[PDB]
C-alpha cells in the first residue's frame, strides 16, 4: 500500500538500455569469436572467456523485456511467467560474471607468480569442471526464486515486476547473503591476486620499464571499473536491508536503489572491452 | 703446374658449357602450348590426425598404402592406420632429435635418424608383441639427413659433412662411400628401378650416382642458393629441385640441361619438400609461408592452392595408390587431403 | 689433390646427349598415356575413394 | 565391427594414454642450448655441475635438478664449422646459454661476431641468451699486471667511465672494476642494437670452480617462462 513515485525510473532507464544493448551486442558476439580462436590453440582462459561471453549475451537478451517493461507506463503485458525468468537474468545473473572474473585473475596468478609449479591446474579439463559447477551454482539459484509468487497489482493497475518495497522478511537474509558472498569474497580475492601479480611484475628483469607501467594501468582500471560497476549498488543493499524499511523511508530511497541497479548493468560492455580487445593478440587477428 | 692445371680445369669447363648451350633447341613452353590446362583443383581435407606433442619433421607411406609413419620433436615414431584413424604401435626414442624417417619396402622395418649420428632399424614383427632395436648404424661425422632402403638388407644415408654412404645391415661396416659435394647435402630419392640415385646439397649443385660402381656421372648447377628437396619424376629420366631462393626447377638426364622455372613474384619465402605424382601431371611443394601448392609441370602455371596450417610444412608424401596425399606442419596435426 | 675434381670432370665431359625436343616429347607422351590413371586430376566416384 | 577392430582400437587406447603420460613428464622439462667455443670453459661447468646435482657422436645430454625442476643441457659436438642448417631445430627451447671467455683478448672480436650472428638469426628471434663471462680469475690475474694492455686491441678503452650500476665486492681493485665492465657494454650494446622487446639478453659473471651457475640458470628460465606467460596470459 506504498504506491512510489518513479519518475527517475521513467527518463534516465530507455537511454541506458537502448544504448547497452546496441553497443553491447555485436560486442559480444566479437569476444566470443575471440574466445573460440583462443581455445582452439590450447589455452585455459579461452574456457572462461567464451563462458564470460555467454553469461553476458544471457544477460543482454533479457533486456528487451525489460524495456518494453520502462517503455510503458508501470506495466507488465507478457505472461504470468517470464518475470521469473528475466527477474533472475537481471538480478541474480550478475554473479556468474564476477565468478569467471575470479577464476580469470586466479589463473593469471599462478601463472606469472609460480610459473614452475602448479601445472595440473591450468589445464582444459580443470576450466571445464569449474565451469560447470559455477553453471551447476546458477541453476540451483535458478530452481529457486520460483518457489515465490512474485508479482502483485498497484494501486493504478499495474503489474511490478520483481520488486516489493516494503522489504519481505525472506528477502533481508538473502539480500544479506548476497552482499557477503558476492562482494566481501571476489573483491578480497581480486585484490589478493593482483598485488603478486604486480609485485612479481615488480621484482622481474626482463621488462622494460615501459611495460611495467602499461600492465599497472590495465590491472587498475580493471579493478577500478569493477568497484564502480558494483559497489553503489551492494551498500544501498544493505542500507535498505538493515535499518530502511518503514514505508515512509522507502519512499526516500528509491532513486538510489534503482540507479545503481541501473548503473550494475555496464558490465555487459565493459568487460570484453577490457578481456578481449585490449590485447596484442586480438588486434593481431584484426 | 698449378697456374697450367687451373687453365686446362677453366678450358674444360667452358667446353662442357659450350655443348650444352649448343644442344637447346626450344622451350618447354612452345612445344606445349597446344595442351589443355588440367583445370581449377580444389582439394579438402578428409582425415585429421592428431597426438602429437610438438613439431613433426618426417612423414612416409607404406607400400600397402594404408599404413604410415611419422616423426616429432618429442622423441616417437606413430605408425596410423589412415582409414580408421587408429594407433598400432608407439616407439620411444633414444636422442629426441629426429629428422628423417623411412618405411621399408616389405612392412617390416622403420629407420630413424637426425643429430645424434646414428641411423637406428628397428624390428617391428618379432615373436612377441614389442619392438625392439635390431642394429645402430654409426661411423658418419656430421648430422644424418635422410634415409632410404633399398632392400631388407641394404640403406643409404646422408650426412651432414658432405659425404654419402651406403651400408649392409647384417654386418654394420660401411660397403661404399660417395664423396664429391663441398657443402652438406639434405635429400636423397632413389630412383624406381633402385640402380641410380640423386642428392642435392648446400653449395647450389646436384649429382647423381651409379650405386654399384661408384662414380659421379652428371653434374647440375641450375640453384643459386641452397637446395632443400628432390624426388624423381616418375619416368626415371627427371628430377626436380627446390630452394631457398623460392623458385624450383626440373631437370632431365639424357639432355643435360635445365628446362622449367616456377617462378611467382609475389611468394618471397622458400621450399621445403618436393613430390610428384603418380602420372606425373602435378607437382606439389611445400613452403614456408604457412601454405603449400600445387603445380601443372608441363605447362608453369600455378593451379591449385591447399591451405589449412597454422605453422610452417615440413613433410609431404603421395602415395603408391595414388589416391591421397598427405602433410605435415610444426603445429602437431598430420592432414590426409584429398 | 685436384687431379680428383678435374678427372671426374673429364669422366663427366664425354656422354651421350639428346636434343631437348626429343625429352620433351617423351615426358609429354608420357604424361599422356598415363593421363587416365591418376586420381589427384580427375575425381573418382565417390564409391571408389576409400578417404 | 569384428575382432580385428576391437583389438585395433583397444591398442589405440592404450597407445593414447601412454602419450597423455608422457605429455606431462615433456611439460615439465625445460631444453637448454648450451654453445661456447674451444677456448672457453663449457667443459669445465658440464663437469663440475653435474657431479653436483660413442666415438662419433654429435649431441651430449646433462640432466640436473634445482628445486625439484627438471633441466636438460644439450652440448653439440662432433660438427662442422657451418651452422646455418641444424640451429633451426632448436626453435622452441627456453635459452642459449652462451659461454665466452673474459681473459683471452686476441679471440674476443671472434667471439662478438658469433653472439651477433646468433642474436640476428631468423629462427630464433625469440629465444632468449643466458651469457657467462668465464674465467674471471684469469682476467683479475692478468689485468694487476704490466705484460698487457687491453687498450692496445680496443682504441675505444681509453674513453669509458664505469657505470654508476655496479656492485664490486669487497676487496677488488679499481682498475679489475673498469676492465670487466667493459665487455659486458660491448655484448650488450650488440644486443640492444636490435630485436625490440620480443626477447632479452641476461649477462652474469662466473668463475670456474663455483656451485652457483645453477641458482643463474633457474633464475633466468624463471623469468622467460614469467615473461612468456605475461604475453600469453593477456596482460601485455
Amino acid at each position: 500500500s506504498c504506491t512510489i513515485d518513479h519518475t527517475i525510473h521513467q527518463t534516465l532507464a530507455p537511454v541506458v538500455y537502448v544504448t547497452v544493448l546496441v553497443v553491447g551486442f555485436p560486442a559480444n558476439c566479437l569476444s566470443l569469436y575471440f574466445g573460440y580462436l583462443q581455445i582452439k590453440a590450447r589455452n585455459e582462459l579461452g574456457v572462461y572467456l567464451c563462458n564470460l561471453t555467454v553469461a553476458d549475451l544471457f544477460y543482454i537478451c533479457s533486456l528487451p523485456f525489460w524495456l518494453q517493461y520502462v517503455l510503458q507506463h508501470d506495466n507488465w503485458s507478457h505472461g504470468d511467467l517470464s518475470c521469473q525468468v528475466c527477474g533472475i537474468l537481471l538480478y541474480e545473473n550478475i554473479y556468474i560474471s564476477v565468478g569467471f572474473l575470479c577464476c580469470i585473475s586466479v589463473d593469471r596468478y599462478l601463472a606469472v607468480a609460480h610459473p614452475f609449479r602448479f601445472h595440473q591446474f591450468r589445464t582444459l579439463k580443470a576450466a571445464v569442471g569449474v565451469s560447470v559447477v559455477i553453471w551447476a551454482k546458477e541453476l540451483l539459484t535458478s530452481i529457486y526464486f520460483l518457489m515465490h509468487e512474485e508479482v502483485i497489482e498497484d494501486e493504478n493497475q499495474h503489474r511490478v515486476c520483481f520488486e516489493h518495497y516494503p522489504i519481505q522478511a525472506w528477502q533481508r537474509a538473502i539480500n544479506y547473503y548476497r552482499f557477503l558472498v558476492g562482494f566481501l569474497f571476489p573483491i578480497c580475492l581480486l585484490l589478493a591476486s593482483y598485488q603478486g601479480i604486480l609485485r612479481a611484475v615488480r621484482r622481474s628483469h626482463g621488462t622494460q620499464k615501459s611495460r611495467k607501467d602499461q600492465i599497472q594501468r590495465l590491472v587498475l582500471s580493471t579493478v577500478v571499473i569493477f568497484l564502480a560497476c558494483f559497489l553503489p549498488y551492494h551498500v544501498l543493499l544493505l542500507v535498505r536491508s538493515v535499518w530502511e524499511a518503514s514505508c515512509d523511508f522507502a519512499k526516500g530511497v528509491f532513486n538510489a536503489y534503482h540507479f545503481s541497479l541501473l548503473l550494475t548493468s555496464f558490465n555487459c560492455v565493459a568487460d570484453p572491452v577490457l578481456y578481449c580487445f585490449v590485447s596484442e593478440t586480438t588486434h593481431r587477428d584484426l | 703446374e698449378l697456374d697450367q692445371l687451373r687453365q686446362e680445369a677453366e678450358q674444360l669447363k667452358n667446353q662442357i658449357r659450350d655443348a650444352r648451350k649448343a644442344c637447346a633447341d626450344a622451350t618447354l613452353s612452345q612445344i606445349t602450348n597446344n595442351i589443355d590446362p588440367v583445370g581449377r583443383i580444389q582439394m579438402r581435407t578428409r582425415r585429421t590426425l592428431r597426438g602429437h606433442l610438438a613439431k613433426i619433421y618426417a612423414m612416409h607411406w607404406g607400400t600397402d598404402s594404408r599404413l604410415l609413419v611419422s616423426a616429432s620433436q618429442d622423441g616417437k615414431l606413430i605408425i596410423w592406420d589412415s582409414y580408421t584413424t587408429n594407433k598400432v604401435h608407439a616407439i620411444p626414442l633414444r636422442s629426441s632429435w629426429v629428422m628423417t624417417c623411412a618405411y621399408a619396402p616389405s612392412g617390416n622395418y622403420v629407420a630413424c635418424g637426425g643429430l645424434d649420428n646414428i641411423c637406428s632399424i628397428y624390428n617391428l614383427k618379432t615373436r612377441e608383441g614389442n619392438v625392439r632395436v635390431s642394429r645402430e648404424l654409426a661411423g658418419h661425422t656430421g648430422y644424418l639427413s635422410c634415409c632410404r632402403f633399398l632392400d631388407d638388407n641394404q640403406i643409404v644415408t646422408s650426412s651432414g659433412d658432405t659425404t654419402c654412404a651406403l651400408w649392409d645391415i647384417e654386418t654394420g661396416q660401411q660397403t661404399t662411400t660417395f664423396t664429391g659435394h663441398t657443402g652438406d647435402v639434405m635429400s636423397l630419392s632413389l630412383a624406381p628401378d633402385t640402380r641410380l640415385f640423386v642428392s642435392g646439397a648446400c653449395d647450389a649443385s646436384a649429382k647423381l650416382w651409379d650405386v654399384r660402381e661408384g662414380m659421379c656421372r652428371q653434374t647440375f648447377t641450375g640453384h643459386e642458393s641452397d637446395i632443400n628437396a628432390i624426388c624423381f619424376f616418375p619416368n626415371g629420366n627427371a628430377f626436380a629441385t627446390g630452394s631457398d631462393d623460392a623458385t624450383c626447377r626440373l631437370f632431365d638426364l639424357r639432355a643435360d640441361q635445365e628446362l622449367m622455372t616456377y617462378s611467382h613474384d609475389n611468394i618471397i619465402c622458400g621450399i621445403t619438400s618436393v613430390s610428384f605424382s603418380k602420372s606425373g601431371r602435378l607437382l606439389l611443394a611445400g613452403y614456408d609461408d604457412f601454405n603449400c601448392n600445387v603445380w601443372d609441370a608441363l605447362k608453369a602455371d600455378r593451379a591449385g592452392v591447399l591451405a589449412g596450417h597454422d605453422n610452417r610444412v615440413s613433410c609431404l608424401g603421395v602415395t603408391d595408390d595414388g589416391m591421397a596425399v598427405a602433410t605435415g606442419s610444426w603445429d602437431s596435426f598430420l592432414k590426409i587431403w584429398n | 689433390q685436384a687431379r680428383k675434381l678435374v678427372e671426374q670432370l673429364k669422366m663427366e665431359a664425354n656422354i651421350d646427349r639428346i636434343k631437348v625436343s626429343k625429352a620433351a616429347a617423351d615426358l609429354m607422351a608420357y604424361c599422356e598415356a598415363h593421363a587416365k590413371e591418376d586420381p589427384l586430376l580427375t575425381p573418382v566416384p565417390a564409391s571408389e575413394n576409400p578417404f | 565391427l569384428s575382432a580385428e577392430d576391437k583389438a585395433a582400437v583397444e591398442r589405440s587406447k592404450m597407445i593414447e594414454k601412454q602419450l597423455q603420460k608422457d605429455k606431462q613428464v615433456y611439460r615439465a622439462t625445460h631444453r637448454l642450448l648450451l654453445l661456447g667455443a674451444d677456448n672457453s670453459g663449457k667443459s669445465t661447468i658440464v663437469k663440475q655441475m653435474r657431479i653436483y646435482h660413442v666415438k662419433t657422436s654429435g649431441i651430449f645430454e646433462t640432466k640436473f635438478q634445482v628445486d625439484k625442476v627438471n633441466f636438460h643441457m644439450f652440448d653439440v659436438g662432433a660438427q662442422r664449422d657451418e651452422r646455418r642448417k641444424w640451429i633451426q631445430c632448436f626453435n622452441d627451447v627456453t635459452a642459449i646459454i652462451f659461454v665466452v671467455d673474459s681473459s683471452d683478448y686476441n679471440r674476443l672480436q671472434e667471439a662478438l661476431n658469433d653472439f651477433k650472428s646468433i642474436w640476428n638469426n631468423r629462427w630464433l628471434r625469440t629465444i632468449s641468451v643466458i651469457l657467462f663471462l668465464n674465467k674471471q680469475d684469469l682476467l683479475a690475474e692478468k689485468v694487476l699486471a704490466g705484460k698487457s694492455k687491453i687498450e692496445d686491441y680496443f682504441p675505444e678503452f681509453a674513453r669509458y667511465t664505469t657505470p654508476e650500476d655496479a656492485t664490486p665486492e669487497p676487496g677488488e681493485d679499481p682498475r679489475v672494476t673498469r676492465a670487466k665492465y667493459f665487455i659486458r657494454d660491448e655484448f650488450l650494446r650488440i644486443s640492444t642494437a636490435s630485436g625490440d622487446g620480443r626477447h632479452y639478453c641476461y649477462p652474469h659473471f662466473t668463475c670456474s670452480v663455483d656451485t652457483e651457475n645453477a641458482r643463474r640458470i633457474f633464475n633466468d628460465c624463471r623469468d622467460i617462462i614469467q615473461r612468456m606467460h605475461l604475453r600469453q596470459y593477456e596482460l601485455l
